[PDB]
């Protein structure tokens, strides 16, 4: 039929290894365009970005867009994306870590209020202030606020939480209730931590320390960063009350954006491997509130880093560095997942879309000629006609910086 | 000429606290970290800590906290597991192994010769000798069996012959165990029905520590 | 903590014949830097464990090609090609990539030999140790194979569990045999309350079990 969510019974995919290039990139997209947003959900999808001029890195930003449309058959039975209403902010240097999660008629995106620039580097100085920026995707003219409504959140409850903020791409809705990938920031004094629990058991230069210190931007940072999930429950009308979830500490590292997805009827949670378990860290959902995870022991899937580190370290060490490229469970009885991946140690660069078991990557093709530097990927996964198709966007080098998006399908069968 | 060598054997009462060494030559100290692992009387093996020995931080597991200590002197090349407040439990054979890490091998390549630690409140006590004789019941297929029982002694070890040795092949002597502190044990001779009473089997007791000296002469029964 | 089952954890073999051993686990041992440390060692009496195979497959400097190591994920084989006199012992197998770190129960690698039923004798206590209040009654089941064995103590027909001290050797280097003592201790006074004193040995050589027995009242 048309374009609708990973869910029943898709057409059968290959779970066999294989070096035969089967995976056919298509892609969907055609000074700098920087800290972008991907979200797909039910034949809709969420998108955002900041344009700044310049540089990446510096510079002022001209426009910060949000915008929701339509994900369909484009006509040669690849799907692509089509924007159907779009919201500018005035000041586009106020708006941070927007996340996007879909509800029926809308998409709600919730971002946070700064003017210190990104919370993460001025903790101290950013007063937490959160809003919700609410998209119809099939707007409709002279509907008051149904095609865009701004609203000023006032209540948090954020447990022992100083402040809290959205921070990953997209979240999940469970009934009426929307969850938000988070970050609580809590005073490095009220921390509680054995240093006993830091695996520094075949590690010759990490001290058991590590840990604790790593669970900040640095070792003597006033707050550390644990992820975890902002609740709006929308049957409760009155004002917006959102609530903190704060994540489990099983395989814990440092907040960092994080991602919730619902795949085959079940949530499913990807963090970034900021810190030192570079490795990884994906899996279903065991509950929700509280939010624990149970990730795989995944050993070939890692992420780029710098000195301390790097790709594939598993030692303890004090660091904050690293990538968000997630990835998406496609199939839940063999564990097989989609992904971009930067293939090198120290650079951010060469980006490998692969499809991979816990042990081994099935498949993969590259999506760039190598040397081409990258960053963030956001792959999501739906149904097109029954066949498993997968979204990615990737931020790319090319000559501007901006994210490329490519629409990938998944084989049926493991002949060349 | 890489090798590791553990203290000597320890008798320790209930209560007390013992530290066994283990020092390593051959190889550069900190280039290989240390396991420790316990060996219960004829049992299986368990891992008992790992340490680092460039840090010096061990990672023990949670069956030997709080009163198992494991450091290491790194002037002197050795490291250290202490255990306070001994117990019945804790009687056991304890070996050092190196163990790389994950920039090497991490297996136990190669061991300490082991430590043995005994638990008991006794002081040395010497063997109680009595001798095994057949009853009534027939001497069976021209082969009659005697045996000593050497009861309540300690510690270890006693020797056991029988006839000064003469009699070396048909002899099972059997491993002590302890009971409420003392160790027991017996032996059994075997000798063909001609030369049992027509000659005599006598058991020869040794026990060191206390200096002693048993003989018991094997007599039969008029019951 | 993760549980290593070895099965089996006896094995008789003849001289030159092949075994194997397989240690089977709880959770996987793929560790996630993608190596998978399950490790085979060797000990003899009254020596230290020897380092056979490392990282499943991998033998250790000195070790024959007799030995192979197999496996992945969870199920592990330890192949001995043909067995030698200097293979017989009690093999572990041990993970390293979850801590904390656990063996295996242990295999025994012993000699393959007919069966042979046990030599049972019994000894009243003697006339020494009665004199000086105490009572022991022995029991030696000698010289027997297979190794499974079980005795029990009766006193004028019920049984005794109670004050039996067992004992018991490894395979005999000459005769490829077992043998085992059992002692029962009790006061002065409470054997000579009772009569018959009976020894009872199970093995599968017997379908019955083997008695030897003695009565006080008897001379
Ligand atoms: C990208 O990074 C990986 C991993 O690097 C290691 O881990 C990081 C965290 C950091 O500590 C690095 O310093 C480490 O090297 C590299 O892959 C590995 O590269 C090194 C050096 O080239 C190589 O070292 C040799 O290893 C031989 C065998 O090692 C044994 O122990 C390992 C566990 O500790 C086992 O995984 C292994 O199977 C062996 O049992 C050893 O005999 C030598 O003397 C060297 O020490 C690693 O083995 C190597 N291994 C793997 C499995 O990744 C990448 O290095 C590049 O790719 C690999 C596939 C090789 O072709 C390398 O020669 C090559 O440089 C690195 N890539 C780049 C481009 O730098
Ligand atoms: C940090 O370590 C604390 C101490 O842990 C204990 O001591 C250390 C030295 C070592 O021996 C550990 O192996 C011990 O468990 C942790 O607190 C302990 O947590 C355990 C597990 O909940 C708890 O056992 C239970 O507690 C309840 C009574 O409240 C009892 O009814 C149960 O029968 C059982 O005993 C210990 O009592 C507790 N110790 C103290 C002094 O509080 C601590 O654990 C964290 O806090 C505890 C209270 C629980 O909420 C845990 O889930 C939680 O992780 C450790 N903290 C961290 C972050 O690792
Ligand atoms: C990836 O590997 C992880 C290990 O590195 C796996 O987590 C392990 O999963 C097993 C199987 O469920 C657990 O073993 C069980 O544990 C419970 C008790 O758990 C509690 O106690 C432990 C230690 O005392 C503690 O770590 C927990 O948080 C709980 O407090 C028992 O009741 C069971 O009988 C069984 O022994 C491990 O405990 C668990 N370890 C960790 C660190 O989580 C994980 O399952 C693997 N993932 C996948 C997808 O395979
Ligand atoms: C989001 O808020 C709505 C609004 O309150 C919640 O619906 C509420 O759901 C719970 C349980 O399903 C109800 O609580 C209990 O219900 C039972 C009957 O099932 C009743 O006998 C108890 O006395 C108790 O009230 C609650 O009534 C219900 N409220 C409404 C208006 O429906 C919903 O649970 C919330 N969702 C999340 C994820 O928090
Ligand atoms: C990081 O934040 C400081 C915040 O400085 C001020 O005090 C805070 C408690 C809060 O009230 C802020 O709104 C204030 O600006 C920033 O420093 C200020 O920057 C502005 C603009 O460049 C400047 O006019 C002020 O003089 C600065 N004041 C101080 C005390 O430094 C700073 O620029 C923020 N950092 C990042 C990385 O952009």
């Amino acid at each position: 039929q048309g374009v609708s969510d990973l869910v029943g019974l898709p057409n059968q995919i290959c779970l066999q290894k294989t070096t035969s290039t089967i995976l056919k990139p298509r892609l969907i997209s055609y000074v700098c365009i920087t800290d972008p947003l991907l979200a797909v959900d039910n034949g809709f999808f969420a998108y955002s970005h900041l344009e700044k001029i310049g540089s990446c890195t510096r510079g002022i930003a001209k426009q910060r867009i949000i915008g929701v449309g339509e994900v369909l058959d484009r006509g040669d039975k690849v799907p692509s994306m089509f924007m159907t209403n779009v919201w500018t902010p005035p000041n586009p240097s106020t708006i941070h870590h927007c996340s996007s999660t879909y509800h029926e008629d809308f998409y709600y995106t919730l971002c946070a209020v700064s003017h210190v620039g990104d919370p993460i580097l001025n903790s101290t100085s950013w007063t937490e202030s959160l809003s919700l920026i609410r998209l119809a995707v099939r707007p409709k003219s002279d509907s008051g606020d149904y095609n865009q409504k701004y609203i000023a959140i006032t209540k948090v409850e954020r447990g022992k939480y100083d402040k809290v903020m959205p921070y990953g791409p997209s979240g999940i809705k469970q009934g009426d209730t929307l969850y938000f990938p988070a970050v609580g920031f809590l005073p490095r004094t009220e921390f509680q931590y054995n240093d006993s629990n830091c695996p520094i058991i075949h590690c010759k230069y990490s001290k058991a320390e590590n840990c604790r210190l790593s669970m900040g931007v640095n070792s003597k940072s006033h707050y550390i960063l644990r992820s975890g999930l902002l609740k709006y429950n929308l049957s409760l009308g009155g004002d917006i009350i959102l609530q903190f979830i704060e994540i489990a500490d099983n395989r814990l590292t440092i907040g960092s954006p994080s991602k919730i997805y619902n795949s085959l009827g079940q949530p499913v949670f990807y963090q970034a491997s900021y810190s030192w378990d570079t490795m990884i860290k994906l899996g279903d959902v065991d509950t929700v509130d509280p939010l624990r995870v149970q990730w795989r022991n995944n050993s070939v899937i890692s992420r780029p880093g710098q000195s301390q580190c790097p790709r594939f370290n598993v030692c303890p060490e004090v660091c904050w560095e690293g990538t968000y490229n997630d990835a998406f469970l496609i199939d839940r009885l063999n564990w097989v997942s989609a992904g971009v991946y930067l293939n090198s140690n120290q650079t951010a660069e060469n980006p490998v879309f692969a499809v991979f078991k816990d042990n081994e990557i099935l498949y993969q093709v590259p999506l760039a000629e190598d040397d081409t530097n990258a960053q963030k990927t956001i792959t999501d996964c739906f149904l097109l006609e029954n066949v498993i198709w997968c979204i990615s966007l990737v931020e790319i080098y090319d000559s501007v910086i901006r994210p490329k998006l490519f629409a990938v399908k998944i084989p049926a069968q493991c002949s060349e | 000429q890489i090798q590791l060598v553990q203290s000597g054997p320890e008798l320790k009462k209930p209560g007390e606290t013992v530290k066994i060494s283990c020092t390593t030559s051959g190889y550069t100290f900190t280039n290989y970290g240390l396991n420790w692992v316990k060996q219960a009387p004829g049992k299986g093996f368990k891992w008992m800590a790992w340490i680092n020995t460039y840090t010096g931080e061990p990672t023990y597991a949670d069956d030997f906290k709080g009163r198992f200590a494991f450091s290491l002197e790194t002037s002197a090349s050795t490291t250290y597991l202490q255990i306070n407040n001994l117990k019945n439990e804790d009687m056991s054979t304890y070996f050092c192994a190196r163990s790389g890490y994950y920039d090497g091998l991490k297996a136990m390549d190669y061991w300490g010769q082991g430590t043995s630690v005994t638990v008991s409140s006794a002081k040395t006590t010497p063997p109680s000798v009595y001798p095994l004789a057949p009853g009534s019941a027939a001497q069976t297929n021209s082969m009659v069996t005697l045996g000593c029982l050497v009861k309540g002694y300690f510690p270890e070890p006693v020797t056991v012959t029988w006839n000064s040795g003469s009699l070396s092949s048909g002899v099972h002597t059997f491993p002590a165990v302890l009971q409420s502190d003392l160790y027991t044990l017996s032996s059994s001779v075997t000798v063909p029905s001609s030369t049992w009473p027509s000659e005599t089997v006598t058991c020869n007791v040794a026990h060191p520590a206390s200096s002693t000296k048993v003989d018991k002469k094997i007599v039969p029964r008029d019951c | 903590d993760v549980l290593m089952i070895q099965t089996p954890l006896s094995l008789p073999v003849s001289l030159g014949d092949q075994a194997s051993i397989s240690c089977r686990s709880s959770q996987s041992l793929i560790h996630i830097n993608g190596n998978t440390y399950l490790e085979w060692y060797l000990q003899k009496p009254g020596q230290s464990p020897k380092l056979l195979i490392y990282k499943v497959s991998n033998r250790f400097s000195g070790v024959p090609d007799r030995f192979s190591g197999s496996g992945s994920g969870t199920d592990f084989t330890l192949k001995i090609s043909r067995v030698e006199a200097e293979d017989l012992g009690v093999y572990y197998c041990f993970q390293g990539s979850h801590v904390p770190f656990t063996f295996g129960a242990g295999t025994k690698l012993e000699l393959k030999r007919a069966d042979a039923a046990p030599t049972v004798s019994i000894f009243p206590p003697s006339s020494e140790q009665l004199t000086s209040g105490g009572a022991s009654v022995v029991c030696f089941l000698n010289n027997f194979y297979p190794k499974d064995i079980n005795v029990k103590w009766k006193i004028d027909g019920s049984e005794r569990q109670n004050g039996v001290l067992n004992s018991w050797t490894d395979q005999d280097s000459k005769d490829s045999t077992y043998s085992m003592s059992s002692t029962l201790t009790l006061t002065k006074d409470e054997y000579e309350r009772h009569n018959s004193y009976t020894c009872e040995a199970t093995h599968k050589t017997s379908t019955s079990p083997i008695v030897k027995s003695f009565n006080r009242n008897e001379c």
